[PDB]
């Protein structure tokens, strides 16, 4: 009859008691208010740490590991601005929302260098340092892994860690701060807004600190994967293309404006399907010309943010231009080439195969124009493509063949990934070239990439990010699970397999060869008539009794009850199920440019456009890339920080319980705690078990070191030795253990009394025993220098 | 090499060393324990046998690692480290020595009360012979 969590709405768990019990659920008394009893499913219900004010700086030292105590730990350490914790080596990291004094000074950096993890309070420091020490020691390179909600604190984060790396370990080359410097170059080619983010990076970066074999840094690179080239051409309503073609329309002078012939963003189909307001206060609204604001803007107003502003941030990245290196013709040639794309989305095509609409021609004209072409040339590599007379061998002829509408929307837009996507690696190698290096032999990086996601409508997009994480979920559990059984062998608590239920599964699912849903996508596409519908039942039809896979119907929520078989499907993730509905998923799988086009576009008059420049589908593309990062961070040794957003409001000291919960599962942080189930998720070093318990002992054992005070404890107790695991540092218990342990310490204090006096034997001898065996020791010591 | 029973014992000799707990042993925590046991070893003699049995390459020192850079006369030297004088018995008063310079905490009961379970005949002192038995046990 002890306190449980039970679910809460909008703190996650609320502290309960359970008064009665039911098939698959439990009836909960709150203690807050103590008859407004509910019901909660038993896999929701969860143990509570006895002392509510407990906070420790491992959350495997408590005695219940669970979603629910781990959040309770981290509230209570938040509210004493404690916004690191570690499960394990794992960090856990909490946006303070305010500058905290003294955890990042010069001072600080000092006294984590060297030190183990677990000597020192939690601190992103620690995963620097322990990152570069493996480094140096097991020559190898490392990664630092980190999850979180756009703006949760994880841009601040990574300049903890190069600023660590650089100031402890580097010598005097300032390249954390050429990163920095570079980049509101990098998020306005490659960050967008979302319905929830304001500032969302759309690819993954890897920030890598270069060393050379002095373990000494001599630069940097940062890697860049899977830039989302659907934004490109469309978005959502409540989302925007990427934020550099909203500074431009926004910033640039008259003069440029002229030039690129831009105006309103509601003008340009790249733009005028999702959101085409400016973000903008009352004083940057003044700055921007009339003539730059679409209808919309001037009814609603600007979109809002503390820091985002596109007038401003223009004037900001033609600034971190100029710092690295890029003249004033390299900046336009960069503005040419963006203009170019936009110009490109307005050209329609109409039924003649098909033909440039007559209203289309002045766009036609400032595309070439900008994206140096021959009108003629880009008129009919849009509207025909060429192609061989044969396919396997014989000797063969160029025939023209004419493209239907669609077929030109889609060379069209193709094309407008291509250029966007070649003039995104230009900018990022750009940055690259600000802190080159010959040589190195080992790299620390730090990974940033969009985490697991789910909204009441999930298209393509959502399950390309959500595969990409299924995918870094498994890395994650690998490298805990190898971490954990490399703990208990180090620690001497001898043969110990972990129950791991892979998610391999769910993987093979979605990406194996003919079989996964992917493959099926592409089969779709060589059929006389492509459908959203015959994909679906093609995905139920061959994995009919899948364990991770549904039909909408057995959703657990309402609105997905009336989706056909045809029209979704549910992944079991990681994180939780997902309902997918399959609309577009064929035409979203297409990007191809043909071949005719591209050889055009490579042969631009413009130099700077054939630079960018020198039959797969959009979901095996997507494949192809991840497996690239996923090859990278497995040839290093990984670590792991979790950042979390405290709250929607940028606010300090406000802990959105809930909010904090979602972020938890959905970084995989849930499905680690059930992994270490497996294990011994609970441990306790003998300083603490000590501190705990010594004031139950007599003077006699009160006045042991920790290690034998915990071994006399122990013997004296006869433990059962499957549950209880009695370390080299720490006592090691299975799930459960350190609470029945506890237990025992408080329920019957004769019984302990009369235990302890029985084990004074014992405990007399192997204080004797240590001493003997430690004069013994001293004495092979001094005979092995005499060698 | 060593038999189950003495890998334990030395495990418990280990802790001695490692004093902080943090299952590994320093250069500085090595010297503090020997030359607290009558010993004079220096700083090139510690780093440099450290050195030779580093396997990993940490610039410390675990267990295993410990047990590979460790014969009555060993024995015989480890029994004259207690017999400070040297009748061949040791004290309460002797063993008060060994223990706090050690870092072993404990009042001259408790010093007494260790004494008299290992001494077998019960003259007051720890022989030999008697020093050994208890090892072994
Ligand atoms: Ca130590
Ligand atoms: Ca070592
Ligand atoms: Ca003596
Ligand atoms: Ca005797």
């Amino acid at each position: 009859g002890k306190p449980v969590w039970a679910p809460h709405p909008t703190d996650g768990f609320q502290v309960g008691n359970i008064v009665d019990i039911g098939p698959d659920s439990l009836t909960i008394e709150p203690l807050n208010q103590k008859g407004k009893t509910f019901l909660a499913l038993i896999n929701q219900v969860f143990p509570a740490e006895e002392d509510s004010k407990k906070d420790v700086e491992d959350n495997c030292s408590l005695m219940y590991l669970n979603e629910a105590t781990l959040l309770h730990n981290i509230k209570v350490r938040y509210s004493k601005d404690r916004i690191y914790t570690y499960v394990a080596n794992i960090l856990i990291a909490v946006n303070p929302y305010f500058d905290i004094p003294k955890i990042y000074s010069s001072e600080t950096i000092k006294s984590y260098q060297g030190k183990s993890l677990g000597t020192m309070p939690p601190h992103v420091f620690a995963i620097a340092d322990k990152a570069f020490r493996d480094m140096k020691v097991l020559k190898l390179s490392q990664s630092i892994i980190v999850s979180g909600e756009s703006g949760a604190g994880k841009t601040e984060n990574t300049k903890f860690v190069l600023r660590y790396l650089t100031e402890s370990y580097g010598t005097g080359q300032d390249i954390d701060d050429r990163i920095v410097e570079a980049n509101p170059l990098l998020e306005a080619f490659g960050n967008a807004k979302t319905v929830r983010n304001n500032n969302s990076s759309r690819f993954g970066k890897f920030v890598e600190i270069h060393f050379n074999e002095k373990s000494s840094v001599v630069g940097g690179f940062v890697s860049h994967y899977l830039l989302e080239k659907s934004r490109i051409c469309v978005q959502g309503k409540e989302e925007r293309n990427y934020h550099i073609f909203y500074r431009l329309c926004a910033g640039a002078s008259e003069d440029i404006r002229e030039r690129l012939h831009l105006s309103s963003p509601d003008n340009f189909r790249y733009l005028n399907r999702g959101c085409t307001r400016y973000f903008a206060n009352k004083e940057t609204d003044k700055q921007i010309l009339q003539n730059r604001k679409s209808p919309e803007y001037l009814k609603a107003g600007s979109l809002k943010d503390p820091l985002l502003d596109d007038h401003g941030d223009f004037i900001r990245m033609c600034t971190a231009m100029k710092k690295i290196g890029l003249d004033d013709e390299e900046k336009l040639d960069l503005f040419r080439v963006v203009a170019g794309v936009l110009h490109l989305g307005n050209i329609d095509f109409e039924e003649a195969g098909c033909n440039l609409k007559n209203k289309s021609t002045q766009a036609l004209e400032y595309c070439a124009e900008l994206l140096g072409l021959d009108q003629d040339d880009l008129r009919v590599s849009l509207t025909t493509r060429v192609m061989l007379t044969t396919a396997g061998g014989a000797k063969g002829t160029v025939i023209k063949v004419p493209l239907k509408v669609e077929q030109a929307n889609n060379a069209r837009d193709a094309l407008a990934k291509t250029v966007y996507s070649h003039l995104f690696d230009h900018v990022v190698n750009r940055v690259n070239q600000c802190f080159p290096f010959e040589t190195s032999s080992y790299f620390i990086g730090v990974l940033d990439i969009a985490g697991f996601e789910y909204f009441e409508h999930n298209s393509f997009e959502q399950f390309c990010i959500n595969y990409c994480n299924e995918k870094l979920q498994q890395f994650f559990n690998e490298r805990i699970l190898k971490e954990e059984q490399e703990l208990y062998q180090k620690e001497g608590l001898g043969v110990n397999e972990v129950h791991y239920v892979d998610n391999q599964d769910c993987i093979d699912l979605i990406e194996a060869r003919l079989v996964g849903i992917l493959d099926i996508l592409d089969e779709e596409n060589r059929l006389p008539q492509p459908s959203d519908q015959h994909f679906t039942s093609a995905v139920h039809q061959k994995h009919k009794d899948h364990f991770r896979l549904s039909i909408p119907r057995k959703s657990k929520l309402a609105i997905h009850r009336n989706i056909r078989d045809d029209e979704g499907f549910i992944i079991r993730h990681f994180a939780g199920a997902v309902c997918y509905e399959t609309t577009q998923f064929v035409e979203k799988n297409n990007d191809a440019l043909h071949m005719s086009l591209e050889s055009l576009i490579c042969e631009s008059r413009d130099k700077f456009i054939r630079e960018l420049f020198e039959f797969i589908s959009v979901g095996n593309k997507f494949k192809t890339q991840l497996n690239l990062l996923l090859d990278k961070l497995r040839s290093t040794g990984a670590s792991f920080i979790r950042c979390i957003k405290p709250n929607l409001k940028m606010t300090s000291h406000h802990f959105e319980g809930a909010q904090i919960l979602s972020q938890l599962q959905c970084s995989g942080m849930v499905s680690v705690l059930d992994l270490m189930q497996g294990g011994f998720p609970s441990r306790a070093s003998f300083h603490e078990l000590y501190n705990m318990y010594k004031k139950y002992m007599p003077d006699k054992l009160a006045r042991l070191d920790p290690r034998l005070f915990c071994k006399a404890l122990f013997k004296a107790l006869g433990l059962n030795e499957i549950d209880y695991k009695f370390g080299l540092t720490k006592v090691f218990f299975r799930p459960g253990k350190f609470a029945e342990f506890d237990q025992i310490m408080k329920s019957d204090p004769d019984h302990l009394a009369e235990l302890v006096k029985r084990v004074n034997h014992w405990l007399i001898c192997s204080r004797w025993k240590k001493v003997q065996w430690c004069s013994l020791s001293v004495i092979k010591l001094k005979n092995k220098i005499k060698y | 090499q060593l038999t189950e029973e003495q890998i334990a014992e030395f495990k418990e000799a280990f802790s001695l060393f490692d004093k902080d707990g943090d299952g590994t042993i320093t250069t500085k925590e090595l010297g503090t324990v020997m030359r607290s046991l009558g010993q004079n070893p220096t700083e090139a003699e510690l780093q440099d046998m450290i050195n030779e049995v580093d396997a990993d390459g940490n610039g410390t020192i675990d267990f295993p690692e410990f047990l590979t850079m460790m014969s009555e006369e060993e024995i015989r030297e480890a029994f004259r480290v207690f017999d400070k004088d040297g009748n061949g018995f040791i004290s309460a008063a002797e063993l008060r020595h060994v223990m706090t310079n050690l870092g072993e905490k404990l009042t001259d009961e408790e010093v007494d009360e260790m004494i008299r379970e290992a001494d077998i005949d019960g003259d007051g002192q720890v022989n030999y012979e008697e020093f050994v038995t208890m090892m072994t046990s």
